[PDB]
This record gives structure tokens, sequence and C-alpha cells, in this order.
């Protein structure tokens, strides 16, 4: 028989953490202890658990250690190790870990992005730990000028206020304009400083307001009629304007503003309503290259001086970042896997952008070759399933945008290349696991497919997979999917709850002994989304009747439902604001990114070896055949 | 056409030299000649050759186009671009914790009943929940959007005067886009106002506002009274459950400018300066000769304990600190109140032990001033670590000093960057110190005492290197080891203090010279003679024709005795600098203000010889029967003691006891324009005119002006940092887009202007760098209307020298009287409503014997001096019919004072005869010379000649003013 044992590649201290144990071909009841020892030494047993392997639970049983943060374990001088010994019987599996304390996160959200002089920053720290449950704490806050010098410096315990730090700052009248800075560390970790960043500017209280719209959000650089950008001038009331727009344009050559000084036009705005065009030779012209290729890469900014009719006040206003291109889509591969697997589909996820960055929608791309054809979503991403042959060469994909209304020259293409997976001595021995592609809610039912792929003399001796579920860079589910002889498809439904949130790992596997007496493990893994939500609950309604329009002054009845215990905190803000400066307000989406950064993972699927997807996913393997995997040093993955 | 070649001449220049030549090209509302321009270019002469050539393009190619255009120029693109910025502000800032109450799930379940603000906007609600079993959640945005669809706008003036008259405007807005809306509006009534909402009928106009519009409703009011009085529209819609109400308040300022008044400062030490240990203090009464008519006046006495007992108790206190300092701050050294006298009052109660008298708070509130003006003073910190006094200017030498010994002493109580600090003074040895210890000011000079005079070489930059070498001492240990060059630099600025010593003439740089030596313990020799031989009359470092500076002066010299340990030459020095509070008890500036309080706290620091206090004070008041009495102990509470009167007379304080104190009296009235024709140093012409049709004029202002203010300095240099303050006329307001022309350029005229706020009048604040000694410095701009005033009273421009108050000329300026200024905007029984204020034979024995009637005259007017504010009325009292309380006769002179509002009530003819009866709370002033006031219990009747009286229809009349003459004189008043 073979044992195995399974952990994450980085162990938290203070923490529950899950070690898979199994037991492949075992008999009887076959009892396990699982001891942490100190590297290296091995003086002391930091946790001991003990479990069994019998045919109730299929030879599979799990074990949560939980490694204390000790003296010599806090020392800042080196990355430190612990040694995880199980104990099947008589034989003893063995591996060393990578040990973090971590539990350090600090989310920082002000009540507005800009500020006048004079206003108060209504600001909040929220103190969570590890598993982003609130810890009581001691939280050094720091308030820093635009030039960096602390002008406020707070010590507060979130201990008796449960982790909502609650605070305010009054901006005084003279005061340093540009973009300030609240940082916010523990006092027990001063070189993890968190921090979030707002703007103060100055008091503007125009009569009216100017608003650059052009014809096109991008500008065709072989476009003969030119950019046509429409002035729309309002009072701040809602009327309309009447008077005369003086507009001239330019161009940002990056860091770089070169004003075209004979595209100045005077433009009449009639009720609200203005029209100033960039002619095509005023921009070649105008800048010093006269090369349609030289100014790809580069923006166009407007700016309009919209002046009353009756003389009476005048209101600028500034659209730029207007791009010069010819492709109005950019194609990404950020969200796809590297690795397929030969005579079996790679699920492709092009992700298609516009050029301020914002995921382009309803986009449809065509890969060229194979001709599969598909539509991007509201987030950008679509999904192309390309059909591979059996050959273990590199898949060099080639993707392109097809949209209707947009000329072959100015369509959106990228080029990538997918590598093979490897198998133990060139055998067909494969895995591969098909993830439908649903934006998946907590409530939904996932169907995942085991596909098989073996020599004809080897299907037989498969009885099983052998699964894994990690979410947040903890082991959340293992189990079997039994398989009976023949069968080439194997579903597995899974229930998607609320500990799937972002977003979750499914690692699975299966060993056999192969045409040359030897044990061979083939494995696969696959990275799913789950649809931001919440691990608790948090809504906001009416209390009353579903008022459209209220009036100044008037009494209304809020409902706020949340679990039971929680602490709400609550802010009202004007609409204006929460438009205006987006990266720096507190969104749901910006706290499931800064966990999705925190993971154990670099790839999204498959590996090198055996050893490669166990690597590549997050977990490290031990067997008593000899079977492993190699350590990791660093929590983070290269990129040029 | 014109714009096209104005950004072709503006692309032949690059970098920074491409500022100067757009700056050219823009207009000047003076209309300098070009060469004119350049004399305020601070850059240096390759921006001043940029600016010459495109500013004479231009020149030349306007009048070239102007002289064959027969046959707006709207170009600043910025590319930087202010957007909107101003929003409501946040509410709704709670955490809720009780949501314990579990459903079937365990979701808790909060009703919360809130209000809405008077914004119409869309409200979002944010929500963050933390649960102990669930962690962190961010909910969705809720929004909530608050329209009305009708709403009122009331427009209301900054400021009003008593018995002056306006146009209000309520502007009622409605956005149904294809419905009109029926309105009535309503003024509601105040007894405060005078207007044509009376008590028993309302005043309600009805109007329809069209779709999509707006409609301006106006009412006409007088404000009869003075002080905050609310102003209340209401209005509802027709067929509707609409309707909303805006009350506001309308500040009606009393009439002419209001003027505090130093009486008399006295040290109170009977010990030292009591006969038989009584020590005698008479108080004069105030020179009240400029008083308002109709305005009470109020004397405030002030007893302290200690001679820094005001300053201390002010400086932890936030809204009295910003009353120590009379001139405004916001600008670099001026900015400094909101740390310098916070530091060294917390320093003072530190090292004496007295905070066991205010709460416990009171030092930890007064911990957070100076990290609000840590802050603030941050703002003026440039991009290089050194500080200039304006946001675009070079960094002042004398300035960035300033800033490090501020920062020194404050980094003992505040967190202050101490690399940020160092960094300013490593700025200080590498830049600006000269290799032979002098320190080089290259921007702008700030204080006066900054200059070595003409031919004298001797003395030129000895004030400077001193006043650097305090700051560089003050950063000695807080900048030890960031700087290596520290200790080296100031024994370099100590040894050329000490050899120049003897070239030293004028009694500031003596003192300010002997202090920096003092400190390195060079202050010995000849150097300690010449610094003890300069003081007059043993007590005073002064030099004439200086005020402030002398008690700069004076407070250097006593910080250098101090620090010599020098406490026994130290008292008289204390004395004299404890009364010299010439600006309404207190001195005045910034920097005469912070250095009389670091020497008089310095003195009660390291000589604690106050714990014997028990000084007893008892002033004796006139119109009191009982004389007030105050015992300052050590121990009692607060170390002062305040007494307030509304009489204007003299007293005596009598002083007894052990200690040294001050006695502070300081009269507040409302001063007219008489005392105001002095000015002192400089030189003032101020003219306003009608603005031309041309100009384009904002859609709310009704008319514009043309405000020209005209200003030399009269000394042998020029003015450096002077004030120009600048009170707008009721219903006006400046155009700030010719102030940020004024303002913002390479030829800068205004180093800052801004408005200031919680004042009397609604007044402009201008910043100068310099005046002129040699050429009159002029400066143009607009200003603009927003509604008819009926009677508009005049504006004022006050220049000053910012570190001499003495240095002041303030000039008023009005309108013309063919503008229709001065016409009452009232129709008829609004005008008599307004007229109550300014004033048949059995009727008249009646109400010349009321209780109360105190003369009866017969008088003739000979002339009238028609005045901005009131009218004189010069009469000869031709008959006296009952004798009052002012002793007159009979063809002697008298002057009647009626206001501006009863020159058309009164309609008096010059020349005529008239009968005069009134009150004797209406006599006001002093014999010699009593002036009489028409006011609402005066009786003004005219007397027909003896020529008139032979027609048929004054018969009857003269002969009922000859039977009232007779029956008055004979009889008198019924018993
Ligand atoms: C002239 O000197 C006097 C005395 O130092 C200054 O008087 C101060 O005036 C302000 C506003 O007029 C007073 O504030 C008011 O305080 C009362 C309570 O006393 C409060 O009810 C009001 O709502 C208001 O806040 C202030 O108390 C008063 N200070 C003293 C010591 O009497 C005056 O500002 C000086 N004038 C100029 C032009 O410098």
């Amino acid at each position: 028989p073979m044992y195995s044992m399974i952990t994450p590649n980085i162990l938290r201290l203070e923490s529950e953490e899950t070690v898979v144990l199994e037991a492949h071909g075992g008999q009887g009841t076959i009892q396990v202890s699982v001891t942490v020892h100190d590297f290296p030494a091995k003086k002391q047993v930091l946790s001991n658990e003990n479990t069994q392997l019998n045919s109730n639970n299929g030879y599979l049983s799990t074990v949560t250690i939980k490694i204390p943060a000790s003296k010599e374990l806090k020392s800042d001088k080196g990355h430190k190790f612990v040694t995880v010994v199980a104990t099947f019987g008589n034989v003893q599996v063995e591996k060393v870990v990578l040990i973090s304390l971590q539990s350090g996160y600090l989310f920082i959200q002000t009540d507005k992005t800009i500020y006048t002089p004079g206003s108060t920053v209504l600001y909040r720290v929220f103190t969570v730990d590890h598993k982003l449950l609130p810890v009581g704490q001691t939280v050094f806050i720091t308030i820093e000028t635009p030039d960096g010098i602390p002008v406020k410096r707070d010590s507060k315990s979130s201990q008796n206020q449960f982790g909502i730090l609650t605070l305010s700052w009054n901006i005084p009248e003279l005061v340093n304009m540009g973009v300030w800075k609240i940082k916010a560390y523990y006092e027990d970790s001063p070189q993890q400083v968190f921090s979030a960043e707002f703007e103060v500017k100055e008091y503007v209280l125009p009569s009216f307001e100017v608003q650059l719209e052009p014809e096109e959000k991008f500008y065709y650089i072989d476009d003969p009629d030119g950019l046509k950008v429409n002035i729309i001038a309002r009072f701040l009331y809602g009327e309309q304007v009447d008077g005369t727009a003086f507009v001239i344009f330019g161009v940002q050559d990056g860091d770089r503003r070169i004003s075209l000084t004979h595209s100045l036009t005077r433009v009449p705005i009639n009720d609200g309503n203005g029209e100033a065009i960039l002619k095509r030779q005023v921009l070649l012209n105008g800048v010093q290259p006269s090369r349609a290729d030289a100014l790809v890469g580069k923006s166009i900014y407007v700016s309009a001086t919209v002046i009353l009719q009756s003389g009476s006040d005048m209101v600028e206003a500034e659209r730029t970042g207007i791009p010069i291109v010819t492709s109005p889509y950019q194609i990404h591969f950020t969200k796809t896997p590297k690795f397929f697997k030969p005579a079996m589909p790679f699920d492709l996820m092009v992700y298609v952008t516009n050029p301020d960055g914002s995921p382009a929608r309803h986009i449809p791309v065509v890969t060229q070759g194979s001709n599969v054809q598909s539509l991007t979503q509201d987030d950008g991403v679509a999904k192309l399933s390309i059909n591979t042959q059996n050959k273990r060469d590199p898949l060099t994909i080639t993707v392109r945008t097809k949209k209707d209304n947009i000329p072959e020259g100015r369509q959106a293409t990228r080029t990538m290349q997918a590598l093979p997976y490897n198998t133990q001595g060139n055998s067909n021995n494969y895995l591969h696991l098909s993830v439908p592609r649903v934006e998946l809610k907590p409530g939904e039912t996932l169907n995942v497919n085991f596909h098989l792929r073996t020599d004809p003399g080897e299907q037989a001796k498969i009885r099983y997979y052998t699964y894994m579920i990690m979410n947040k860079g903890k082991l959340l589910k293992v189990g079997r999917q039994y398989r009976e002889p023949g069968q080439d498809l194997v579903v597995l439904p899974l229930t998607i709850t609320s500990d799937f949130i972002p977003s979750f790992r499914l690692v699975a596997y299966y060993t056999l002994i192969n045409a040359k007496g030897q044990r061979e493990v083939v494995a696969d893994s696959v990275w799913v989304d789950v649809k931001d939500s919440c691990m608790g609950t948090l809504v906001v309604k009416n209390g009353g009747k579903e008022e459209k329009h209220h009036r100044p002054g008037q009494q209304i009845t809020l409902k706020i439902e949340a679990d039971q215990g929680a602490r709400v905190g609550l802010v009202a803000v004007d609409k204006g604001v929460f438009v205006l400066n987006k990266k720096n307000k507190l969104t749901q989406r910006k706290i499931w990114d800064v966990v999705e950064k925190a993971d154990i993972g670099c790839t999204p699927g498959s590996g090198r070896n055996y050893a490669g997807v166990f690597t590549d996913a997050g977990l490290t393997l031990k067997t008593s055949q000899g079977l492993e995997t190699q350590q990791r040093a660093d929590p983070q993955c290269p990129q040029p | 056409q014109l714009m096209e070649k104005r950004m072709d001449k503006a692309g032949q220049y690059s970098s920074d030299l491409r500022k100067c030549c757009e700056d050219g090209m823009r207009d000047n509302p003076m209309k300098f000649p070009c060469q004119r321009r350049a004399q305020f270019i601070l850059q240096g002469d390759a921006c001043v050759k940029a600016f010459l050539d495109c500013c004479e393009y231009i020149t030349q190619l306007r009048q070239q186009h102007s002289r064959d255009g027969a046959l707006d120029d709207d170009i600043i693109p910025e590319e930087d671009i202010i957007s909107r910025s101003q929003f409501p502000e946040s509410w709704l800032w709670t955490v809720i914790e009780d949501l314990k109450q579990a459903d079937k799930n365990g979701i808790s379940t909060k009703l919360m009943n809130v209000f809405l603000k008077d914004s119409i906007t869309t409200w979002e609600i944010l929500a963050v929940s933390l649960s102990d079993k669930k962690g962190i959640c961010v909910a969705d945005p809720y929004e909530v959007t608050v329209m009305q669809d009708f709403f009122i706008d009331l427009r209301l003036p900054y400021s009003v005067v008593r018995n002056e008259q306006v146009e209000i405007r309520a502007i009622l807005y409605n956005y149904r886009e294809a419905e009109n809306l029926k309105v009535r509006v309503e003024l509601l009534y105040n007894p405060a106002f005078c207007s044509l909402a009376t008590a028993k009928k309302r005043h309600q106009q009805t109007i329809t506002i069209p779709a999509r519009s707006s409609v301006a409703v106006p009412y006409v009011i007088v404000p009869l009274k003075i002080g905050l009085h609310e102003v209340e529209v209401k209005a509802a819609v027709y067929n509707h459950f609409i309707s909303d109400g805006v009350k506001k308040t309308l500040k009606v300022v009393p009439e002419g400018v209001r003027v505090n008044k130093t009486v008399a400062v006295r040290t109170l030490n009977p010990e030292h300066l009591g006969q038989g240990g009584v020590q005698r203090e008479e108080v004069p009464a105030a020179d009240l000769s400029d008083q308002v008519p109709d305005t009470e006046s109020e004397t405030k006495i002030l007893l302290q304990g200690t001679p820094v007992a005001q300053m201390t108790e002010d400086a932890i206190d936030g809204e009295r600190l910003k009353h120590l300092i009379q001139t405004p701050s916001g600008c670099g050294e001026q900015n400094m109140i909101g740390m310098t006298p916070t530091v060294i009052a917390v320093h003072y109660l530190d090292s004496t032990d007295q905070w066991e008298k205010f709460g416990l708070e009171k030092r930890q509130e007064s911990l957070e001033l100076i990290r609000k003006g840590y802050t603030q003073q941050l703002a003026f910190r440039q991009k290089s670590s050194a500080y200039a006094a304006f946001q675009y200017r070079p960094p002042s030498t004398w300035l960035t000093a300033y800033v490090v010994k501020v920062f020194a002493l404050a980094a003992n109580l505040i967190a202050i960057d101490s690399k940020d600090l160092c960094e300013t003074v490593k700025w200080l040895i590498l830049e600006k110190q000269k290799p032979d210890g002098i320190f080089q000011e290259d921007g702008p000079v700030i204080h006066q005492e900054m200059i070595g005079g003409f031919r004298d070489t001797r003395e030129k930059d000895v004030s400077l290197t001193a006043f650097v070498l305090i700051a560089l001492h003050e950063a000695k240990d807080i900048c030890e080891a960031q700087v290596n060059s520290l200790g080296r630099s100031i024994a370099k600025a100590g040894d050329f203090l000490e050899n120049h010593y003897r070239e030293l003439r004028r009694p500031y740089t003596v003192a300010i010279a002997a202090y920096a030596l003092a400190l390195l313990g060079k202050l010995e020799g000849d150097r300690l003679t010449k610094f003890l031989n300069t003081a007059k009359e043993k007590n005073r470092w002064e030099e004439p024709n200086q005020k402030l500076y002398n008690v700069e002066a004076t407070s250097y010299a006593l910080l250098a005795l101090l620090a010599r340990k020098d406490y026994d030459t130290t008292p008289p020095v204390v004395r004299w600098l404890n009364e010299q509070r010439y600006y309404g008890g207190g001195y005045g500036s910034t920097q005469a203000t912070f250095m009389v309080f670091q020497a008089l706290a310095q003195y009660q620091k390291d000589v604690p010889d106050h714990k014997e206090l028990n000084l007893d004070v008892s002033i004796q008041l006139p119109s009191r029967n009982s004389a007030v009495r105050h015992r300052i102990l050590w121990e009692s509470a607060s170390l002062l003691r305040s007494e307030e009167t509304k009489e204007n007379e003299r007293f005596t304080v009598k002083a007894e006891g052990k200690g040294q104190g001050t006695l502070s009296v300081v009269t507040v009235y409302h001063a007219k324009l008489k005392g105001k024709v002095s000015c002192k140093k400089f030189d003032l012409r101020v003219s306003i005119r009608p603005a031309p049709e041309t100009v384009k004029k904002p859609q709310d202002a009704k008319g514009s002006m043309i405000l020209d203010i005209c200003t030399k300095y009269l000394g042998d240099q020029d003015a450096t940092m002077s004030i120009l303050d600048i009170s707008m006329m009721t219903g006006f307001s400046p155009d700030v887009e010719d102030l940020k022309t004024l303002s913002t350029g390479v030829d800068r005229y205004i180093s800052k202007y801004e408005m200031n706020r919680d004042s009397n009048k609604n007044t402009l604040i201008i910043y100068l760098d310099k005046v002129s000694h040699t050429v009159e410095d002029c400066l143009s701009f607009k200003v603009h209307q927003y509604f008819n005033v009926g009677l508009i009273q005049p504006g004022a421009v006050k220049v000053y020298s910012y570190y001499n108050l003495d240095e002041t000329c303030i000039r008023f300026y009005h309108p013309d009287k063919e503008d229709g200024m001065l016409s009452k905007l009232c129709h008829k029984d609004t005008c008599r409503c307004a007229e109550e204020n300014c004033f048949t034979l059995e009727d008249r024995l009646d109400k010349a014997c009321e209780p109360g009637v105190d003369y009866v005259y017969k008088t003739r007017l000979i002339q009238k001096k028609l005045e901005d504010d009131f009218d004189e009325y010069i009469m000869v009292i031709e008959n006296i019919i009952k004798s009052g309380s002012d002793e007159v006769q009979v063809k002697q002179e008298r002057k009647f004072i009626s206001h501006i509002k009863c020159r058309e009530a009164l309609k008096l003819k010059e020349g005529a005869h008239y009968l005069v009866w009134g009150v004797s709370s209406d006599l006001w002033g002093e014999k010699p010379k009593i002036s009489y006031i028409i006011g609402k219990d005066t009786w003004v009747e005219l007397w027909p000649e003896a020529e008139e009286c032979q027609d048929e229809e004054n018969q009857k009349q003269c002969e009922d003013l000859a039977n009232f003459t007779e029956n008055m004189v004979v009889f008198g008043c019924p018993n």
C-alpha cells in the first residue's frame, strides 16, 4: 500500500490548517498520528493529532493542526520552517513546510475621495485577522501630506470597538493641496503599512458645468472627417446655456502637453449644444513628426472656455485621454491558463478591454485557423474552447475581434502560445477537469467533468479520483469521486456556498501502477471564479413606502439587515463624489481583490508533472513510495 | 484672428520663458505700458526680455488691427483646469451595535428613522458591517434622491447698515419641464425691519413661474435696529401640498467704522510704584471726538495678576488665539499665530507648574492647536524644504529661519518632522550662508529691519545674521547629528556679529545681535557695555518713529539679559514692555506680539517671585455708588479680573499689596470719518466711477464700477509688507477675475488677496510685497453691485505697514451724487415707516411739557453740512422758550444732527426759522460743545417770516406760534 500526506505549502501560525491523509490500497484499520516539529532540530512537538483510516472513511481522513506562535518562530531573521510527521501505523511520512504567521489586514475607508479646505475627513479603519474575522489590536494611524510629512499620528485599540475604528480629522483652511495619504499598521507589525489616499483641491463653485463629450471614445488616426466633440454646457440647477465656447485641442504625448494652436475655434452654444471638430491636417502638422504611425499610442486632450451670452461667467472644462489608435479593443490573455492537455479541449479565456482599461462588453472574438467564435460578457471575458490534437507540441493561438462596422485593419489581434503537460515516462495517462463557464453565485450547483485518457491496459486499474478544494489558501473540502470501469466521464456535482467567494481551486488526481511496475500519479487543477458577494449579509433598504423623490427635511425609515452580532458602520454621501475618484473608494470587489493577492498558487491550472500540479496550485505531497514535491521558499511568483 | 497670432508668438518661446511671454500678452486693468509691467517682474532679465518682446508685439498689432478694423481674446487654456470640488458634506456617521435579534437564518434587522438634509441632490447611504462569526462585508449602495421641484433661494447681502435701504431678492425656481407653477410669495413681518409687510397686513404677491425657469421677487427692506435679524420668506404652490420656506439671518452692522481705543496701560506694583504701600492711578476719559451719532461706547477695564496672564489664557483658548493679533494672517510669517503663542504659553505653564488651575484637558486641547498650526505652516513649505511668504514667490531666508525657530520649540511639545526640519536647516547653511557668516536674503524682504540702509555698509546683514542664528541655536540639539555643519555655522555667525559690534548704531540692531551673542555667551566686554549704553532710560531699547519695532528690540534685549542671568537689571525692562499695549490693549502685529510674550514669560519662568502675590485692587467709578474691589492671589483661580462700563468717564484705580501686575483700559466705540483724516508715513488716493457699458458684467449684477486705488510710502526706502484693507459698500463684491490677473503672473502686482469673513462690512484684504517710496503704486479692479440699495454708505480703503501699525492712512470712497444711489428706494408708506426716527395750540403745549422734554427753542438754520453718514444743521437759537440742560444763549450757534434718511423727512430751508424742542437724552457731547440729535422725540416745525405771515394762509399759524411762545414763558408748563 501507498500512504500519502497533502498539506498547503505555507502553514499559518495560530491558525487551523488542514492535513490530508490517505492510504492507497489500505486494509483493516490504520491508526495515523500527525506531529509537527520545529526545524531542523525536532526538539519540540508543536502540534499533535490523531485519526484512523478504515473502510468507512475509504482510507481517507483529514487532520486539523494549529501550530502555536512560539518565541523561536517569531524571530525576524530568516524564513522559518516546521516539520510535519504523519505515522501510518509503522510507516512514517515526513515533509518540511514553510511557515508564516500573516494575520495582517487593515482596510481604510474615507467618507469621500475629494475635499475642500475646511472640510472634515471622516475615515474608518477595519481591523481583521487572517480569516477576515475581527481582531482587537493596537493600530497606529498616520495622516501624511502629499509631500509625506505626518500631521496626525493616532493610536487606537480596537478591543472595545470590536474592530471598527471610527475617527475624524478636520482639514485646516490653509493646507497642502494634492493627494494626501492615510497610513495604518498594527503595533506588533510596523513593517506592514496599509494605506488609502484622498485628494484635497480648492473651492470651485461653477454657475454652470461644462461637459466635453467626443463623438467616439477614441480617435481613428485614418478617419478623414476628424474628431467631433460635443459641447454640453448646462447650469447646476438644470437650465440650458446660451453663449460662446472657445475650444482648443492638443496631444498628450505620454508626459508631454503639445498645444495644437491651429485647432483653436470659436463655437456658438445654442440651447446648451455646440460642436468643435479637430481636422486631420491640424493633428498631423501640429505634432512635430507628421506620421500617422507616430500618433498611435498617444491621446488627445481638449480644453474649452464657455462664456454666457451676457458675458457673465466663464467656466472651463477639459476632456483628457482620448486615445489616437486604430483598434478600439485590447486582447489580454491574463485570465487564461498557460498549459493545455493533448487531445482534450483547451478553455481559452480571452479578456477584451477598452483603451482606458474598462472591460469591453459583447465583443465577438474569433480564433484564427480553428474558427471558434464567442462573445464577451459584461466582465469583458469570453470563453473559446479549442479542440486540441493528440500532440505534445506548443499550441500557438491567435485571437481576433470581429465586431461589425469596424474595418479588418482596425480589429484587435493578439497571439499567445500554450504548452503541453508532461506525463511520466511518455505515457498516455491524462486527466482533465472540465468546468462550464457560469458566473457562479452561492446557491448554484457546478457540474465538474472528470475526463480520463489512458492506455487500454491501464483503464480498469483506476477506481476513484481524489479531489481537493482550496479557497483563500486553505484546504476547504477533500473527498473522493469513485469510478466504474468503462466510465471515461465522471461528473462531480459541487454546490457553491458562501465559503467559495471570491474564487476557488479544485485539484484532483488518481494513482495507478503502470506497465513498468512503477507508481504513477496523474493530476489536474482548475481555477474557478465566484461572483463577488459576501461571507455574511448586509443590505440597506427602505423601511417605508418606495418613494422615488423625497423632500428636504423629510423623515425616512431605513431598514438595515445584517448578521447576528454584526456591527454596521454607516455614512450618507452625496452621489457627485462617488462617481469622481473611484480608485480610492472601498468597494466589495476591493475586498475580494485583496484576498486574491494572498494565495499560494501562481498558475490557473496544470503543471510540469505530478509535482507540478501540487506546487502550482499551493499544495505539497509526500508519499511512502518516494513521490514528492519541491520546496517553497518565496510566496511570490516572478515577472519580467 | 487675434487669438491666432497670440499663440503663434507664444509658440516661439519654450519652458518657463513661454510663461513670461504669455503673461506679457494679457490685459492689465490699470493699462500700464509694457515697460511699466516689467518693473514688477521678479524672475530676472531673461524672463523680462521675453515679456517685453511679446507685450510690444500685440500692443502694436492690436493698434494695427483696430486702425484697419473700419475699412474677446478668451484664450486661457490653462492645461491644468480646476474641476468641481464643492459637494454637500457627508452625514449619518454612526456605528450600530444593537443587532442581536435573530431570525431563522440569524439575520438581524434594524429600523432607524433619519431626517434628510436640505440639499436637493441624490444622497447615497453606504454600509460596512463587521461580524464576529462572519467577518467584513461592504453593502451595495442605496441611493436616496431628494427633489422638491419648487425651491426658494433668498439672496441677502453680507451686511447692511442701520437706516440704509436695500432691495432683497427671493429667487423662486420651478423645473417641471412643461408644467408651469402659480405661487403666492410672502415676506414675513419683522419689527426690527421696515417693509411693505406690517403687523396687521402681510405683503403677499401672486406670481406664475414658467416651466424650467426661475422668477425673482424683489422685497424692499429697511433695518431699524442693530444685530442679527432673520429674514423669512415663505411660498406655497397652488392646488398642491408643495411648500417651502427660507429663513436667513441679515446682519445689520452699525453705521461707521468700529474703532478700538487704548486709554491706559499701567504697571501694578505697590511695593515699587506705591507711596506708603498704596499705588494710585488715574485713568482719563477717552477722546470720543470722532464718534458716530446714536451709538454707545463701552469701556473695558482689565486687571492682570502677572504681565503674561492675558496672553497665556488667550493662547490656550482656540477662538481667543486669533484675537491676540490685530492684523490678518494667511501669509508665511503671519500664519505662525497658530503655533508661536501657544508654544510659549505651554512652555511657561510647564516651567511654573500651573495647569492645576485650568481643566485637565486644557494642555491636550492646546497641543491640538499647535498641531493645526503645524499643518497650516506646512502649506508655505516649498519644494526645496524652504519657506516663501506666498504661494508662487521665491523663498524668504528671513521666514525660513523663523520657521526653524518655532518648529524647534514646538518639537519639545508636538511631533515635528525632524528630517524635514533639518533639511530646512541644511538649506539655510548651504544655499544662504556666505563664507564670512552672513546669511543672505534672496527672496523679497518681509521685515523692514532686514536692510542695511544707504552708505552705512555698517549694519548691513547684522540683523538678519542674528535672526537666523537665534533660530539655528534653537534647533541646535534637534538637528545635531542630522546636520554636521550646524555647530560651525552657529559659531561663524557668532564671530561675525562679535567682530562687527562696535560699528552698530541703531537700537534694534544692537539688541537683536546681543541676544544672538548672549545665547553663545559672547555678550561680555565691550559688547556688553555697548548693549547696555544703547538703552534709553535703563528700561527700553527704542528709536524715534518706531513702535512695534521698539517692542521687538526691548524684548530681544530682555531675552539677552535673562540669558546672561542679569536678573537684577531686568525689572525696569519688564515693566516697560508690560505697558506698550497701544492697539486694543495688545501689541497689534505678529512679530511684536510673539517677541514680548516670549520675553515676559521668560522673566516669570526663571524668576518665580510670583508665589507671594497678594494684590488688592480697588476701582472707583463716579457712575457707581460703591467702589469695585478685587483680590488677585497666586492660587486664586483666574489671574485676571475685568470690569465694564458704558460711561466714558475718568476714574481712579487704587492698588495695595505685593506683586507685579497690569491695568488695561480699552474703550470700544463706533467712529465716523473725521478721525481717519490723519495719515502717517503713507499716502493714499481712492476713486470710484461707473464702468463702461461694453464691460461684461455678471448676470445677477445690476451695475458695475471701477475702483482705482493708488498708494505711495513716505519713507526713505520702500515699505516691505503692506496691506490694503478694502471694505465693500452694501451690495458690492469685487471681480475675482481681475484680482486673479493681478495675483497670478510674472508681472505680479498683488501677492495674495482674500475676503475677510467675521468682519463688520464685506472686506477685501490685498497683500503687497512692497509699496514704492518713489513712484505712486496704483491698482484697479472692478466691483459689481448685486441689488438696488437706496442710501449707500461709503466704503473704506486702509493701507498700513504690517509690522508698524502707526504707519497707516485711511480713505473713504462713495459714488457720485448723480448716481441715483442716494435716492430712497421706498415708495410712500415704506418711506414714512422709515421716517419715524426723524421726528393745534393745546397740542403744542402738551408736547412741549411731556416728561422728558428738556429744551424748547426758536432757531434759524444758517448752514447745512451734508456728509455721507449724517447731516449737520448749524442753527442760531433766536429765542429761548424753555431752558434745558445745555446752557445756551440767544444768537449762539448749536449743531443739530440727523441721519441721511431725514434729509427728505425734514426738508429744511437755509435761512428759515424753526420751532425746535427735544429731549435731554438727545443731548450729546460734553460742554463747552453740546450737539443736538434730531430723534424720534424731537419736534421740527417751520416758523414763517414776518412777510410770509401777512398771507392769509399763514396768518393763523403765526398767531398760533406767537400764542405758544407767550404762554410757555409767562406760565410755563402746568404743575
Ligand atoms: C476691540 O476690542 C474688543 C475687546 O477686546 C473686541 O471685543 C470682542 O468682540 C467680539 C465680537 O464683537 C466678542 O464676541 C462676542 O462675545 C459675546 C460674549 O461676550 C457673545 O455673546 C457674542 O456672540 C460674540 O461671540 C468678544 O467677546 C469681545 N471680547 C471682549 C474681551 O470683550 C473687539 O473684537 C475689538 N475690535 C476690533 C475691530 O479689533
